[PDB]
DNA sequence: AAAAAAAAAA
DNA sequence: ACACAAAATATCCAGATTGGGGACACGGTGATAAACATGGA
DNA sequence: TCCATGTTTATCACC
């Protein structure tokens, strides 16, 4: 009945998400094609992973977990304790085979597939790079003890690169099953998003939001240019938000909320959204989150 | 643009009056000639050798007093000097870079 | 073979099959020299000048200095042409082989200010030396 | 469980760190640039090499000796990584590349697993130009010694900077048996970090830190810009007003701790207003240090 | 067009320098400005990245004759900058 | 799929005709969005400001509310040039559809 | 083992 | 407060030298499924 | 108009 959606951002960093799988002299993290230039891409997987992991941590009811413990990679609480009853955000997961606990019809009558309720995009950077930039060293072996035995002596580097970057999401609002403390629990954790990357030892991004826009009328999308550059800052849609109520009326200025840093650069079209309806312009971001959910499931 | 046509006529001018001061103007003395020819190429490479001293003194002539000597050499002999005048303030670090390749022009030599 | 099989009658003169036989050839079949030409041709959309600007700099190098060769060849080649295939500094080697070193020299000039012949072109022939 | 991090930075002073080894007649220093101007050269693991040395002198376990016999760089290692045996490096029992079995999962039951909680990040200088040279040269024996070096004598020139640069560190871990007094240990060598990136018998440099800032100790991950102090000046106090702001009638706050540089030249008055809820001022950052150990231990 | 005027303008200092330097002695002569180069190349290497400024450093002390007309000639560079190093140093190959 | 989700938006949505058969523009022929309509059909419009009717060809393009607002809407025609939101687009457009 | 020139007005 | 005059010739570095030695990764895996068409009594 | 069935073989040519 009412649909959500926003994009959040980033302070600058060093980048994290080092992918290393071109050889074994270099470590190439994935790089999409725009305009011309090339930019950082961090996968939705990694994104989904961060929140089930968190979701975990909050001492939520859980349905899937990693072990660490095998030669490859695997996970063991995803099927092998559960019965598919309750995902973690009504996921209910599936697969394929001839049979499936006969089929999952008989014990525990639910469909073959999946639900999907979250919905996510991919995070494109905002400025290019410029090929390789560190540099790299690795020891020769355990010396005198016999238990590593690389006899590798090599030599290597990796790359690195400064960028914030920004992503959208969206949340229908037509599901409200089991809503109350469930899918807010999800969204105080939108917040934090800190071990969301590949490795962490050495590069250490935190995914803290900057600003947000999280609100249209209960409609669908409208689509208002989702991966919004923000310019390093800005916003490009003030023009597009300053009609609150006129003859016009271009733009719905009612369902509207913003972030941090688009409010602490004080300016006078600051006071005009102010005594606009509906801007309620916030400081943080956390407590945003948290006045959206309240007035999103209670209200 | 007008900046840098202008840029190269008045160092074509400051050259033109850098060979006025050291000898008279009429080059039909200079030519017609081989000992004339030879006397007047000397003069030039005498200039020449100020070129060097002025061009090797404008790598160390950026900032601020080296900058007053540069700003009192020119001998810019401009017609309209308040537009080359207002034009050179703005571009305050820039204009060691051009003016350097403008006193590059200082070398006609034989 | 599948592209000789209006505009078809002789496009096999360029015969770009570069594009799809690279990406598939990526992890698998990259376990060297038989291959080091054939990307030549497809960097630039002059070849034997750049063969011998490579052999005077080794030979003077050893000069001045003055059976498992083979496999060392392989493996130093492949470093970097991997890194060109990923290119999809390179001024720098080029300028002491010149050092080391006139109308093919003017052409020089117009063949490599391009910026495509400057991403890909030039770092080819010249690893074949060392 | 609690939750700090915290922000650093040196002394200005000339400073060169060799790494780049593009060819023989120069070194090279530049690592990362940001917006067209070359900045930072901070290796995120050389700091973890300086704290394995410094955790020597205070009388703790190692495995991890470094040696410098053979003409190749290398280590050795004690019998094992064990975590719970010793010190383990600070808990550094690391993965084992090889299929030789016998590991201890047979037996001990080590998971080849390590228990990382420390985390950390490249520093970054704060001034661009790195263009200066020193032409020095090295000259040749040819005195009938019994032993030639390279049988010419060359010119070189090397590359300096004067720059102070900041360093970013975050822990957000928890203690186990004998684990507090290791972290306490930990805590009190961080202060003083000499001899970073190896020896230098030509460029003396040190890390003892100024402006120590550590932020949000008690509740999880919500700090913002971990870069945030640079330009030889202080920026905290105004992020501490403009989020999070010290008032708990708008915008609630968290405890704070802050170092001694800040708050050896600034308002006096400011001082007495900054005391909402008392914060933390001290004048010296080893017993700030020490006064937030023995708070987040809980002991 | 701008390539083949910048490789004549090269070449036309390479040949200023030499003239203005200055049987085994062919070779010695041949043999001093290989190291010439290189010991240039090393003083126009501290150079900015983008030696939009340098390359009108590295000229004015590098001794010069003339260039054809010289308000035609710096008028061009302006507009693209940071491709002069391209060449600046291959012309003197050629020059032996 | 849900994951990496795209989503049509409409945007410069700007076609109309004569009670005849589909003609005149071809639908096509647009650039990598940085203007897309004019090198299309404005330029033939402009030739043909009385050849091809712009009364009831209105004008093409949301991004006219960014850049030449103004003289694309004196010297271009006196139609029904409106564009504010897709909605009341094609709401209207609807309206005058339907009435005859 | 190879070279290039003269000039202004309220 | 009037007039007159405001520099001239020689010279602008010479040699010797532009790095040397060792090393350029180690293993594990490279989809899984569902979606018929013709005959003889 | 309407009742029915079937598969079985491994691997190779370059500097």
């Amino acid at each position: 009945n009412l649909n959500l959606f926003a994009t959040i951002l980033t302070y600058p960093a060093p980048a994290s998400n080092y992918r290393g799988e071109s050889e074994e002299n270099r470590s190439v993290i994935q790089k999409i094609l725009k305009d011309g230039q090339k930019y950082a891409i961090i996968s939705p997987e990694s994104m989904r992973n961060a929140l089930r992991e968190m979701l975990i941590e909050l001492g939520q009811p859980n349905n899937r977990t990693r072990l660490h413990s095998e030669d490859q990679l695997a996970v063991e609480f995803k099927e092998y304790p559960n019965p598919d009853k309750f995902a973690d955000d009504f996921l209910f997961g599936y697969m394929v085979a001839q049979t499936n606990d006969a089929k999952e019809m008989k014990k525990l009558n639910r469909p073959a597939k999946r639900d999907s309720i979250f919905r996510c995009n991919m995070a494109v950077a905002v400025n290019p790079y410029k090929y390789d930039t560190v540099f790299y060293q690795s020891p020769l072996n355990a010396g005198d003890s016999a238990w590593k035995n690389s006899t590798s002596s090599a030599l290597l580097h990796r790359e690195v690169t400064h960028t914030a970057f920004q992503y959208p999401f969206a949340l229908a609002g037509k599901d409200c099953a089991a809503k109350p403390e469930w899918v807010k629990a999800l969204l105080q954790a939108i917040a934090e998003l800190n071990g969301v990357a590949g490795g962490h030892a050495r590069a250490y991004y935190e995914f803290a939001p900057r600003s947000v826009v999280a609100r249209l009328t209960p409609k669908l999308v409208a689509g208002y240019q989702t991966y919004g550059f923000d310019a390093e800052g800005n916003w490009l849609e003030l023009s597009r938000l300053t009609a609150t109520d006129s003859d016009n009326l271009d733009l719905p200025a009612n369902e509207f909320w913003l972030g941090g840093e688009l409010v602490r650069k004080m300016d006078q079209e600051q006071k005009a959204q102010l005594e606009a309806m509906g801007a309620h312009l916030y400081a943080n971001p956390e407590k945003l989150f948290a006045d959206l959910a309240d007035s999103f499931l209670g209200v | 643009r007008e900046y840098a046509e202008i840029v190269y006529k008045i160092a074509q001018g400051f050259v033109l009056s850098k060979l006025s001061s050291k000898h008279d103007l009429q080059w039909s003395k200079c030519k017609g000639n081989p000992k004339l020819e030879r006397e007047y190429n000397d003069k030039k490479e005498k200039v020449v050798n100020e070129a060097f001293l002025a061009i090797r003194s404008r790598t160390e002539k950026q900032a601020f007093i080296d900058y007053f000597v540069s700003t009192l050499y020119p001998h810019v002999r401009q017609d309209e000097f308040v537009d080359f005048a207002q034009k050179l303030f703005q571009d305050t670090d820039e204009i060691r870079s051009l003016t350097l390749l403008a006193l590059s022009s200082q070398y006609p030599i034989k | 073979l599948l592209n000789l099989v209006l505009a078809s009658q002789s496009w096999l003169k360029r015969h770009p099959w570069y594009g799809f036989g690279d990406l598939l050839s990526r992890i698998p079949q990259r376990w060297s020299y038989f291959s080091h030409d054939a990307r030549q041709l497809f960097t630039q959309k002059y070849a034997e000048i750049v063969y011998k600007i490579a052999q005077g700099f080794v030979l003077s190098k050893l000069s001045s200095k003055h059976p498992k060769l083979e496999r060392e060849y392989n493996d130093k080649k492949e470093k970097v042409v991997n890194e060109a295939f990923l290119a999809i500094e390179k001024q720098a080697f080029i300028d002491y082989f010149v050092s080391t070193l006139q109308d093919e020299f003017v052409d020089f000039a117009q063949k490599l200010f391009q910026d495509t012949d400057e991403i890909r072109s030039l770092t080819l022939l010249a690893l074949s030396s060392q």
